[PDB]
């Protein structure tokens, strides 16, 4: 080997981990709070407060609503034929034309949201013996009275209104939704002055359903000097179906239909400030960043998100348990 | 944790490593020195990366949904509207708590057991020529200098080398 | 060093657990029976079979249900103005009164029951024309007849029952609700007996909403000697806006109404006896106590209680793996 | 489990040990002895009601909610109602069968590895002077009286002070 | 002690575990593919495309979909009495008798479909003064005309329409269910032709619960021949209760009641061809083996079935870690 | 994995061994062989089937549900209905490929475990007639035969008849 290799000393070698002066509490199965070197948050906590207008396509309802967007408020004309992958309604948002009611407001609201679209195709209906155009002083549209856009307020011609009967054919490949509604007056004399039978009555369908509707008489609160009200429904026709309208008195005609489609648009109840970002997740806060798994912003969201959680904080051990050495 | 490595038979750790997560401190001939195990602190850290990674894959988008805020009474349908939701929050609550407790156990008994294989790959390594300590630290019986410290370190000691004067030195003595 | 150790000699040392003699079965990720020292059970799976009467304040319907508490029914006089956490129903409280239905019954059942209160407001609704405070022998108020406490029957005044046109403004600052209704009369002749015109009709509005509902004469069956019904309906009105009922005949009128509020309360069919003592958890069968993460007495609970879970034992191990030394 | 060392190399546990969870048993000059090691019974305890405690952490309030019990069959949204229900409970379900496996197959590992950790120490420590048996015991090649005994198991047992005494029995013998 | 005699030398012992040289990818709580030696699928993810006539029993629905069998379209009198655990109803289906509508047809059906069965039990209903066993060329039953083999429509006899109001008590011990009707008339001339009064009116009661509907009269598209339309509404009666019909116009009366119970029965929409072998999945894609935990052929299923899951597969290792002597 | 056995210490497997999962090589005056270890083999067997059957325990069935494809569009309800089905395939999904990763992660660990619990019971056994080369192979320093080799195999190998020889050719030498 060597010869008498008589050196006889020892050496130590001891081995050893990290530890940091600082380090973070997380939970365990056994412990909540232990000590480690780093972790990192799962939460989202927190939003810019602004609605990023980009990449999804925000329209900003400003003092509409969506209903009265579709219906044709005169102050929402601006929304005709507008497209959106969110449209925002805002808490300032007010209706200003003939007092109305939607009996499933909610589906309605729900149903046109989600198609994104209010492409308006106008029809040729021919309406014959009764006056069409009617307007109100409550829809001011300029100086004059005025109505929805998107309806046709149909009262008698000279002395009489006769029994409406008109179709309308689903010619094309996709689904028509008609929106129309029925005015119920204050007073029968309001009644018969507009309409002459003294009940009227609406009845719309299609091969595959009906809807018959009669007015109601008497009075409502005065809003906007009415207390009459007009209430809104809706029908799809699918294609080649076909809508027949039959009416004696009170009808609101529909002018043609919105076309629906099939997409990733929704509506967002928020005040928050569209700005020019981009942000693919929204949240009524305003836009929040989606590197974290799961979020304490808000449980309404659109778009690609954390997943929203009670917690808001979770913090991920990143590393080994802290055991330092004195602590600086 | 499991391995009872770290906070455990190795007292505590060293703020002054700065290079690596496990490493060797000596004290040889020419004076003490210290130096991070990079295999071992990159093992421990694509582990904990890839844990991470695996965590953060694919929020899931959604678009129209139900509605979650509502400004009138209205009863039955409402009611289960606000059910389907808070249900659906609970759960998902309850899986992000068991997410991370499951997951730092894990991470603290994963980097024990780095810790601990390193220790474990040294101990191999030396053979008859060291004795543990107990606390972490081998006595090395034999002259190590600062080459030797290295081939311990780099992984290429060769045991051979050193046996005949440290099993004289280790055994030997006077019984 | 030390001397001449003339003996030398070993010892033996042995490291070990401990072991019981009984031992539990626990479920693993690999066994599902595995035998450990210890375990506890996580799932409460008895009731007291009482409901406790503590912390949470529980009403007991009695023989009442809490429509017929609400409407007024003279033998649920006593729960005027009443309040609670947890109504509970019984399964033998009966109505007897006259033969009514509501509409959306489970709808106002619920929306009273989480209100949590009966307390009533009477207002000054001035009915001109009419005869006020109808009654019935089906509903017998002491010796004499009698109908709901919280409902006021009009019928005509000598030969005339006018239209009817009321308005009674919501100027607190709470929401209210109205609790109405209308008679459908057996025959065409009951009903121009009591209403003059031959087809009644209720209007109830608000400046958001309108319910217009028109009676139906025709027999039913005989209930507490009638053929005729009454259908109960409410209408909500919020702070600032105003009621205004319109009826032209068959309206069975508000007297007030009913205070709504936001808190904790809720309704439970249960036949279960109140008793006192303190229990947070309540199930139909029973108070449970709520040490135990999982239960699996009942799926209905209100209060701070278990997980309602399938399962009705798991177990957790709170020791190690038992090993005895005997035989069996 | 794991670390096989509980109804592993360690053959059955002993009946006999009502004073703590782990310990030792020895036989020496002065006769046979028994005593639990409260370090080790403490970590295992402490470690299982950690986890006992956050299982029972918070049971969650909830007032009203929908009903779950229908008399009368009325189609559509009573359908939903039960189906909201019934997806409810059996998630819940689900969790609450995996929460107990898991967590009892980690008690058992724990349990496993507290009785390695201790033996572990225990060898750490008797240095050069012991061997193991391999069945959980280890062979002292000294003179070890009860106060021996004692500072092994009290932990502050010094191998030097019988190294030439062990080393002579173990190895020198005739070979 | 033992005499080596001669020989010096060493031997060599290795541990190891094997590998294979092909290896299965897993994923990890750390790693997302790390190799191991073998590995089993969780998640089923085709069927057979067919569906098995076995445990269950199908009902195939062929061209009628289960509503047009329960009101007993001419064309599916081939169900009368018929029963199922699982209908299933196929695209193809088609209606061939009076244009009818059902307002909640979603519940009818769901109602219907988990009861089960198709018995009808006829009950001797007394109709004085009007015409009974209407029927139509649009519902042909064999050369003549006809109508659905459950329901009765009642005409005028002479000159009049009398008010009919009939009674059936529920004298048995279980629930009844009565499917009835109501004819709405295109023209106010038809509605005189047939009923004489020109306002219908139906209302059908228990002690429990009243439905009223008056027709609606106006044109609605052509359907075999026809623009009138009767809608089906449906009353179930339980055990001491009693049915009251009472009608002055336009009721298409009732023959009996089906007979309700409560099983494990349903309803599924698919075109999948039924086939002989035992199966206790069913998919509208044919039945699935529930040997796998999870699936992902389809979320609609009856029976013992796999949860259905996005994922399309999931790989439960099944061996050690793959570390092969070559390579991958 | 957390042992540091498989894929650790132990380079590799070895794709010939086709009796077992783990196993016995040697290279003794007599020749060389291999052989599988079928108590650790069917130790890890159990243990993954085991796991197994709890997987693909009881599918549960359900009948009538709520509706899940819809022709016609109709609002709030029918939304409602789509919405309770979504978020209850996404808790599902999530519980799946949660269950498949904790699962998956322990079973490389166990087979670790059973390996490396392998490796200590032959160490146990051989006592001071062999030593650890670090690569999971013992140098064993006596002369051992194939009768010798198979009964470490089998566990019935006694040191004590060969300590002096292995004692002398280990130590001794000359240093
Ligand atoms: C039925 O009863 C209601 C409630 O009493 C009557 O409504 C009230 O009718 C008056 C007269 O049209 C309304 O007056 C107008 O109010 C506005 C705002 O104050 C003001 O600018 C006008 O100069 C006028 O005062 C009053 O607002 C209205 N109130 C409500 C709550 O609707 C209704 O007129 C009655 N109808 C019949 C036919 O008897
Ligand atoms: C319409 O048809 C129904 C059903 O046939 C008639 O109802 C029945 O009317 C009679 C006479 O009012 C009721 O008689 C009562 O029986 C009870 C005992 O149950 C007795 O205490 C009363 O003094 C009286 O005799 C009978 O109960 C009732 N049955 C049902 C099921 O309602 C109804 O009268 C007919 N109405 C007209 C206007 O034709
Ligand atoms: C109310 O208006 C509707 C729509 O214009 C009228 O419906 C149409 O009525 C005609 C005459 O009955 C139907 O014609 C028949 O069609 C079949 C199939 O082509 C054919 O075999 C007959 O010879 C005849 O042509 C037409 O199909 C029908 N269209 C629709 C969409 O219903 C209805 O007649 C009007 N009613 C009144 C009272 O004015
Ligand atoms: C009150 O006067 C007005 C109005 O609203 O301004 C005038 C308006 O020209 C008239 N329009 C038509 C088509 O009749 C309208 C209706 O009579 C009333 O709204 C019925 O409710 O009344
Ligand atoms: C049958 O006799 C009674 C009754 O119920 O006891 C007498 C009662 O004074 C009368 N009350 C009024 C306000 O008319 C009531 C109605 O006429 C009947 O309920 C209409 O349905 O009828
Ligand atoms: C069009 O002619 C028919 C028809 O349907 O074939 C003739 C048929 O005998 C007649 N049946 C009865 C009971 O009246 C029916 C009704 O008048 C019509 O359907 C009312 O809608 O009309
Ligand atoms: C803590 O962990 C996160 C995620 O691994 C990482 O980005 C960060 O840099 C870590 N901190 C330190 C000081 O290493
Ligand atoms: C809306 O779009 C349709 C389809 O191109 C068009 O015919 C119509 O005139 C448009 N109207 C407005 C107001 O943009
Ligand atoms: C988000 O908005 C809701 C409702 O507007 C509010 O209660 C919540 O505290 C907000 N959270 C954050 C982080 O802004
Ligand atoms: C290990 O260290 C010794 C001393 O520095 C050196 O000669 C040798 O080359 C090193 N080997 C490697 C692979 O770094
Ligand atoms: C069993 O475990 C429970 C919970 O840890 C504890 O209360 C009980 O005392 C234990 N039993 C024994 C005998 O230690
Ligand atoms: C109910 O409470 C209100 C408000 O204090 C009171 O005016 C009314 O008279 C009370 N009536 C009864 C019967 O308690
Ligand atoms: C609780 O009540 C329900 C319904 O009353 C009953 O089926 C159940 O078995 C009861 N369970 C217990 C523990 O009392
Ligand atoms: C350990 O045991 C020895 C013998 O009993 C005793 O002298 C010593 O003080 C003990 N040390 C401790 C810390 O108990
Ligand atoms: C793979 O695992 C499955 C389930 O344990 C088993 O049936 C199959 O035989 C295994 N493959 C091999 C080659 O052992
Ligand atoms: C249906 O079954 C009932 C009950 O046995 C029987 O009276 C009736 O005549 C049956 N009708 C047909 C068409 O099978
Ligand atoms: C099952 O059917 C659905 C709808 O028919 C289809 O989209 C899906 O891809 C099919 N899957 C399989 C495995 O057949
Ligand atoms: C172990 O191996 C030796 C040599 O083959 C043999 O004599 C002995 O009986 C074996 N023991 C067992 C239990 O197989």
């Amino acid at each position: 080997q060597d010869l008498p290799g008589n050196d006889n000393s020892t050496a130590t070698l001891c081995l050893g981990h990290h530890a940091v002066p600082n380090g973070t509490l997380v939970k365990t199965i056994t412990d909540d709070q232990i000590e480690v070197t780093n972790a990192t948050e799962l939460v989202q906590s927190s939003s810019t407060g602004k609605i990023c207008n980009n990449p999804h396509r925000i329209l900003d309802g400003i003092d509409c609503t969506l209903i009265d967007a579709l219906l044709g408020d005169p102050h929402c004309d601006v929304f005709q034929n507008e497209t959106w992958d969110l449209f925002v309604e805002r808490s300032k948002a007010f209706s200003n034309c003939y007092p109305y009611d939607v009996p499933d407001y909610a589906s309605l609201r729900s149903l046109v949201a989600s198609s994104g679209t209010l492409e308006f195709i106008t029809e040729g209906f021919t309406w014959t013996g009764v006056t069409q155009n009617g307007r109100s002083n409550a829809c001011k549209r300029g100086p004059g009275s005025g109505f929805f856009s998107r309806l046709n307020w149909l009262t008698k011609s000279g002395s009489t209104y006769p029994v409406l009967n008109v179709t309308m054919p689903n010619n094309d490949n996709f689904d028509k939704l008609y929106i129309w509604g029925i005015h119920h007056p204050s007073t029968n004399q309001e009644q018969t002055s507009l309409y002459v039978q003294a009940s009227g009555r609406v009845t719309v369908s299609t091969r595959r359903s009906q809807q018959t509707i009669i007015p109601n008489i008497g009075s409502r609160p005065w809003v906007r000097g009415l207390s009459s009200r007009i209430s809104i429904y809706w029908t799809i026709v699918k294609p080649g179906d076909v809508l027949v309208i039959n009416s004696n008195g009170n009808l609101i005609a529909p002018r043609g239909y919105f076309k629906m489609r099939t997409g990733k648009s929704s509506i967002m109840r928020s005040d928050a400030p569209i700005d020019t970002c981009i942000s693919e997740c929204i949240t009524p806060n305003g836009s929040i960043p989606n590197d974290k798994p799961f979020q304490n912003v808000n449980k309404i969201t659109y778009g690609a998100c954390p997943k929203y959680v009670k917690q808001n904080t979770l913090k991920l051990a990143t590393g080994m348990r802290n055991v330092p050495e004195k602590q600086t | 944790g499991l391995f009872g490595a770290i906070a455990g038979f190795i007292e505590n750790g060293w703020e002054g490593m700065i290079d690596g997560w496990y490493g060797f401190r000596h004290q040889n001939s020419e004076g003490t020195g210290q130096a991070a195990d990079l295999k071992s602190t990159q093992a421990a850290i694509d582990q904990i990366n890839g844990k991470l990674n695996r965590v953060i894959e694919k929020t899931n988008e959604k678009f129209h949904q139900i509605e979650k805020e509502f400004s009138e009474v209205e009863g039955r349908i409402q009611d289960l509207e606000k059910y389907v939701e808070d249900t659906k929050i609970d759960l998902w609550s309850y899986n992000a708590e068991l997410l991370v407790a499951l997951e730092n156990q894990h991470t603290i008994d994963l980097t024990d057991s780095e810790m601990n294989k390193l220790f474990e790959k040294t101990r191999r390594q030396l053979r008859e020529n060291a004795e543990e300590m107990g606390n972490g630290c081998f006595k090395i019986y034999h002259k190590c200098d600062n080459a030797c410290i290295e081939s311990i370190r780099n992984g290429t000691y060769d045991h051979d080398v050193y046996r005949d004067e440290a099993l004289n030195n280790r055994f030997q003595i006077k019984g």
